[PDB]
RNA sequence: GUAAAUUUAACUGUUAGUCCAAAGAGGAACAGCUCUUUGGACACUAGGAAAAAACCUUGUAGAGAGAGUAAAAAAUUUAACA
């Protein structure tokens, strides 16, 4: 339980100096452009219904 | 009549030795600066150690002069704890601006001042009997002098900016004291 | 223990009253300092002695010109009690190549590019 | 056995003169 | 225990920084 | 008088040197800031978004 | 802002600390006393503080029957009507 909380805290950003700053890769903050095909359309209600019954 | 006297009005005895540091007597006091359940008190204007001998003197004088029903007295100074080696004797350091003794009850400052002032002159350091109104006037008067001071040059401004390299002839503690306190001695007139 | 003094930044924050008194302009800061030593470095800490030498102020009452930049000002603040700081004034602008030999720094703190040594008319 | 020494008026004026110069030094260093 | 002698530079500082009380142009008692 | 003329010209030349150095430094810093703004606009949209956006 | 720094080759001498300011630790919250630390002065000059190693001013390289300055002169006399 302590380790689960410890890992979560490490991921969070901190004002003090952290290992992620110096060693973590520096990448553009802006989200990566998506140039692919659009996602397929799925009806969640029907999908959830069939999966629960399965 | 509203005031109630505790079951033990007269001052309690002080132990000669604890049952079990020049800076202690230097600077403004950070504790026991405000009246607690007592209108009158003896205000310490200097810094000096208090051995048991003084405590017995103050307790004997205050108790006999005071009337048990009319007024009560509470000790503000702790028991002697500091060891002085010539342990030859134990003392209690008092910083400037501290209330050594407090007097509260059905009485007036003029009635109280008499014995309290008499005991004050015995203290090894400068002390003056004070009251709620008097002490507040003392602090209020001091603040008035600072705001209305016509001198464009002050110890704090010169010391903090290190003007004329004054900090070579000054102590580090003087930055906080601002020239009001010179060692154990405290100068009230200093602004 | 005597040590180096670090002045609070407040001391160096000019107020609206100071501007009227000294005639400065916070919107347009002066570019260059005129610095003269007016106090001895004798009986002063060695670090102050070193700062005086770095600034070129070993000789007293000798005007030196310095840039009004943070790094230079940090040095001046250490020895501020030993010097006089006055903004350099250019009423006629910077001296040109022709005017280099005709300049003069007056006590008011202005650098004049012409020095006739004649009386002004009427 | 140091005999006391006292501050003359001329000495106070001399010190005040230094304070005025340094006070101006603070202003010019501010900008 | 006794008031120690101060460095004369300090004594000069104290004197230059002494409180100067405000003086009214007209004495208050001399006014209605 | 000759010594004073030399000393004055040395003082004047230093005045010009310090002034120009400050001006040149000020201009160079301005250019760096303006370039940074242009650098931001350089990679605004290299490739048109095409996934889930119509 | 400045002009010194390290390294190499050689080599010599000095070093038994006094006072002032500051922070501690011992004496007695004595000593021109004991110990440590920070800074200053003193075996480099001169002016001032009464004489003046140690405080302040100032640094020191000559001549001048010129000039501007620095430090630089201690204050104080303490109520009353019936």
């Amino acid at each position: 339980r302590y380790r689960r909380r410890a890992e979560q805290e490490a991921q969070a950003p901190h004002w003090w100096r952290t290992y992620r700053e110096y060693f973590g890769e520096k990448t553009d903050p802006k989200e990566k452009i998506d140039i692919g095909l659009p996602p397929p359309k799925v009806s969640r209600t029907q999908q959830l219904l069939e999966r629960k019954q399965a | 009549e509203d005031v109630s006297i505790p079951e033990k009005p007269k001052l309690r005895f002080i132990e000669r030795a604890p049952l079990v540091n020049l800076s202690d007597i230097r600077g403004p006091s950070t504790e026991a600066t405000e009246f607690t359940e007592g209108n009158f008190a003896i205000l310490a204007l200097g810094g000096g150690y208090l051995h048991w001998g003084h405590f017995e003197m103050m307790r004997l004088t205050i108790n006999r002069s005071m009337d048990p029903k009319n007024m009560f007295a509470i000790w503000r100074v702790p028991a002697p704890f500091k060891p002085i080696t010539r342990i030859d004797h134990y003392v209690t350091p008092v910083k400037a601006g501290r209330l050594v003794v407090e007097m509260g009850g059905r009485c007036e400052f003029e009635e109280v001042q008499g014995f309290l002032d008499q005991v004050a002159h015995k203290l090894p350091f400068a002390a003056k009997a004070v009251s709620r109104g008097t002490l507040e006037k003392m602090r209020k008067d001091q603040e008035e002098r600072e705001r209305n001071n016509q001198n464009p040059w002050t110890f704090e401004r010169i010391a903090t900016a290190n003007m004329l390299g004054i900090r070579k002839v000054l102590s580090p503690y003087d930055l906080t004291h601002k020239g009001k306190y010179w060692g154990k001695f405290y100068m009230p007139k200093r602004v | 223990k005597f040590t180096r003094s670090r002045i609070p930044e407040k001391v160096f924050q000019a107020s609206p009253e100071d501007h009227e008194k000294y005639g400065g302009d916070p919107q347009n800061p002066h570019k260059l300092h005129i610095v003269t030593r007016i106090k001895s470095t004798r009986r002063r800490p060695y670090w102050e002695k070193d700062i005086i030498k770095m600034l070129g102020l070993e000789k007293a009452h000798t005007p030196q010109v310095h840039k009004n930049i943070p790094s230079v000002n940090a040095k001046l603040k250490v020895v501020k009690h030993l010097i006089r700081i006055k903004p350099l004034k250019l009423p006629q602008g910077l001296p040109a190549e022709e005017n280099m030999s005709n300049t003069c720094l007056k006590s008011t703190g202005e650098l004049v590019v012409q020095w006739h040594l004649k009386p002004v008319e009427q | 056995h140091r005999r006391p020494r006292f501050v003359s008026l001329r000495a106070k004026q001399n010190m005040i003169r230094r304070l005025e110069i340094e006070a101006e030094n603070h202003y010019w260093l501010s900008m | 225990r006794h008031r120690r002698v101060m460095h004369f530079q300090r004594q000069k500082l104290m004197a230059v920084t002494e409180y100067i009380p405000p003086k009214p142009a007209i004495h208050p008692s001399c006014l209605p | 008088q000759l010594r004073r003329k030399a000393e004055r010209e040395t003082f004047a030349r230093r005045v010009v040197l310090l002034s120009q150095e400050m001006d040149a430094g000020l201009q160079a810093w301005q250019l760096r800031q303006q370039k940074l703004q242009e650098e931001q606009r350089k990679q605004e949209n290299a490739l048109k978004p095409k996934g889930a956006s119509l």
